[PDB]
């Protein structure tokens, strides 16, 4: 056979192989100079158009022969130099020439053809525009490309509820052009969201699918029952014709999602709130989390999509508030623009206002995401939850927000040395991104704005005094036992140091 | 009932 | 009919017949060797691809031809004779001179790249890399090195549950370029885990379509409902298109798979936790087992995942803690690290605090094996168990962890349905066969050991009353008139390991 | 006896 240099050879050479050229003028040439056979000759001598023994010529010669020789001493011989010279000049910019294209662009229209239709086929969302995270979606593009050249490995986008990761591998598949068609051949972007056993098998149907040809959609089967070996076993089959393929699991739930992804020794980036699926591959996994929007780049979103910015204190500083509630969160930024009607800080302010008298339901507008608010989306995050974990989050409600305190501070509102406060509340970091750890000065954990409120009007009405109370008697109990700084060990037994919030959550849960 | 759904 | 040499040769042979080849050029020299018939002929005619007419080609003659010589004397004729010339070769460097066929006609066209093909579709699963167990994934692909000559044969990979088995056949198939390709041309491997009589069938369903092609799985039939000797038929039937297929059945637990992968004439890596169940095989059986992992190997693997190392020597005792606590073990040695959070070797003190209040619950969580902690997988040892050996397990709780100690010792403890106990020691003998429970060791007396994870698996598991009845119903017989095991002049008193009961006793009472 | 197995 050849090679795709010799194929390039006699395939880009057609223009000219119809004009000038007979087949039966090398056919005993062939027969002779041993490469041919007889019936190959019949096979090219008796056929009507010359069209006919001319794609004769070029699907047999394939074969019998180890290279392009007996086609450049031929073209020499039989006063059709012009196609001979072609081919010789050629081989010698094939073998002479270490140097020729490298994987790139000679033909136009890259970004309709990748853009358009390769991401559109692999079903990617529209990146997003009119703000781009610089730093993630960068760092991205640069980890999906030091793995170009892998056999399987997992990218993990993981962060926070509405924290922004879809958008951001969104925006990082459709800048460049090299991720689709230069380092990977093709794209496969899949929704999982998946809790029910079920949800992770039907997922990898619809990959399986996904891969199939326009031809054969038709012919789609009643596979919902087929076992979870053929399918798997079917999806490396038709995973043959699919070489360097990327696969984009937007919002992953299941550790038997990346389970499934390591059994096929698939190449994955991930969407998730919850890292610790991660344990479930061994493996080179390597992970980007994405950090609440920073007070700057918050900024930056409103100004995006034309919000005007603060002059007096008190609005630089009414700025500072939604900032610091909306706990960087891309999302609930969102739903609060969508919201804020006449677009001034007066009203801006209003709903800072309804914010902390009503919670994130005050703000819960029609948006470019799937939740009509950030509470629906965390709900979830809190329902897959350890039994026990559900309950240390539930009562971090009676703590301070945006605030640093200790781990014994916090062992007397945690259910159960009270280490063990520590390993709930790190699983509850890790697993939507609900806390927030600090490793020193001393061993101590944070609770963010959004991740309160979402808690507030959600937690039981009793249990928040309960908590308020449970905390006024083991303070008082470290009471008998006699800015850029933690709490001091002399000072635990007054967390009246936060009187003024303790006051405004102990108003709500008593009325 | 300690939280909604929940 | 070929056979497997034949049919090799035409497999090692195939990116070749897929490169240049046309089944028309050969099916006229052909119909006039009688090797075919005219709808075989029709068959591979008309057919849109060429792969489809040689996938035929290649099936067809593996069925047909009464010898492999009509397919020498034709790649010759046609030009091709860069074929003929091949498989001459591998057929004369296998009657004639054999041995020098692996080194010589079919290991030049190994590559690291067809590997991880021929692994994927043999749903070999992905090895592990941060840390090899040495020995044995070496002794492993010698002992199946050393067999692929042979027709048929088991070779039992048993241990412990998460030993640490199925990743070292992972390892195995994945470090030589020999074991798939020169020793093995395919691998089919299927997870068993087998406790229903389905399951058993159910499983060589799906041997049965590992084999077929992907044409023909388009095809699958009710085959749900067709007879075992149908199904068994059918893949010896299938099985002529795969010359030497390497079977890994990984987790085998019923006995009747290895009956049946043994009516078959398969060859059988088998991954197992109970080993008696090779008692079903007539057979060159060979067995091989995973141990729980050396006081030094441990170092090795915590070293390897990012683990920082002891200065003060309670903290290269913190890790004899580790070490002693998950006696041994792989996967709650993973989940050990896993837990591990912060990183600091006082937090690995703080499980292994966690550990002993709290049993193997203390630590469970996600980690590359398929059960959160060897609390779930221990679960099913237990299940399968002969209901006296059910009862024995159940009261080694109330005995000495990581302790050699005598069987009339166990007598005491430990259930019968006369003067001479000698049916202790074979239920314990079925104990330690049937998921390496135990412990036992020949001299200088016949005694046996319980080791930790074995044992915090029994503490949290068993009735809250046959530990309180365990330590009493020993009390009673206990009366009567370092390195060493303790002696028959002073039996009488167990109180030398009374620390290790002071503890189950203040849990008796909990 | 075995807390269910
Ligand atoms: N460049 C951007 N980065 C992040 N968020 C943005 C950006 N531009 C607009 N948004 C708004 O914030 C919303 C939430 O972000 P997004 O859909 O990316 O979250 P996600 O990571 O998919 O979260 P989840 O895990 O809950 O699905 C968007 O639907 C949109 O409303
Ligand atoms: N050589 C190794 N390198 C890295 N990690 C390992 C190794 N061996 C074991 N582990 C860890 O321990 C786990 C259990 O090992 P494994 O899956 O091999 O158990 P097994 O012997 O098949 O037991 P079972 O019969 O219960 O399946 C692994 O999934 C992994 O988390
Ligand atoms: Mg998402
Ligand atoms: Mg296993």
């Amino acid at each position: 056979m050849l090679c795709e240099i010799e194929c390039r050879a006699l395939s880009t050479a057609h223009t000219r192989l119809i004009h000038d050229f007979e087949p039966r003028d090398a056919l005993t040439y062939l027969e002779g100079k041993n490469i041919f056979t007889e019936d190959h000759s019949e096979l090219i001598s008796k056929m009507s158009t010359r069209l006919e023994r001319i794609a004769n010529f070029l699907r047999i010669y394939r074969r019998q022969a180890s290279e392009l020789g007996p086609l450049i001493d031929f073209f020499n011989y039989n006063n059709q130099s012009h196609l001979a010279d072609f081919l010789e000049d050629y081989i010698d910019f094939a073998i002479n020439e270490p140097d020729l294209l490298r994987p790139v662009v000679i033909a136009p229209q890259f970004s309709r053809q990748m853009l358009d239709r390769k991401l559109l086929l692999g079903n990617v969302p529209k990146q997003m525009t009119c703000y781009i995270r610089e730093y993630h979606v960068d760092r991205v593009i640069k980890k999906l490309d030091e793995m170009c050249d892998l056999d399987s490995f997992f990218l993990f986008l993981h962060g926070r509820a509405g924290s922004g990761k879809s958008v951001i591998a969104s925006q990082a598949l459709s800048k460049s052009d090299q991720l689709i068609g230069i380092n990977y051949d093709s794209i496969v972007w899949l929704k999982d969201s998946g809790t029910a056993p079920k949800s992770t098998f039907d997922l990898f149907t619809d990959i399986l699918l996904m891969l199939k040809s326009e031809d054969d959609l038709l012919n789609f089967p009643s596979v919902e029952h087929v076992t979870s070996v053929v399918l798997k076993r079917m999806i490396c089959n038709a995973l043959i014709d699919r070489p360097n393929t990327l696969f984009v699991f937007d919002d992953v739930v299941q550790e038997e999602t990346i389970r499934w992804a390591q059994e096929l020794r698939l190449r994955c980036l991930v969407t998730t709130r919850d890292v610790e699926i991660s344990n479930a591959a061994s493996q080179t996994c390597e992970f980007i989390e994405v950090t609440s929007l920073e007070i700057d780049e918050c900024y930056d979103f409103l100004e995006a999509y034309g919000m005007p910015m603060p002059v007096g204190e008190k609005e630089e500083d009414v700025l500072n508030k939604t900032i610091e509630l909306s706990s960087g969160n891309p999302a609930t930024l969102m739903m609060f623009f969508k919201s804020c009607e006449p677009k001034t800080f007066e009203k801006m302010a209003q709903l800072n206002n309804k914010l902390e008298s009503r919670g994130l339901v005050g703000v819960e507008c029609i948006t470019p995401y799937s939740y009509k608010s950030l509470a629906m989306a965390l709900q979830r995050c809190v329902e897959v939850l350890s039994d026990e974990d559900r309950s240390a989050l539930a009562f971090a409600v009676v703590m301070p927000p945006g605030v640093d305190i200790p781990v014994k501070l916090w062992s007397c509102v945690i259910p159960v040395l009270d280490d063990e406060v520590a390993d709930r509340l790190k699983r509850l970091s890790k697993r939507g991104a609900l806390l927030s750890g600090k490793r020193m000065p001393v061993l101590t954990f944070k609770i963010d704005h959004i991740i309160h409120m979402f808690l507030k009007h959600v937690v039981d009405a009793q249990t928040i005094a309960n908590g308020i109370s449970i905390l006024e008697q083991r303070l008082l109990e470290i009471g008998n036992n006699n800015e850029t700084v933690i709490r001091p060990e002399d000072f635990p037994k007054f967390m009246q140091l936060h009187q003024k919030f303790y006051d405004s959550l102990k108003n709500f849960a008593c009325c | 009932p300690m939280f909604n759904f929940m």
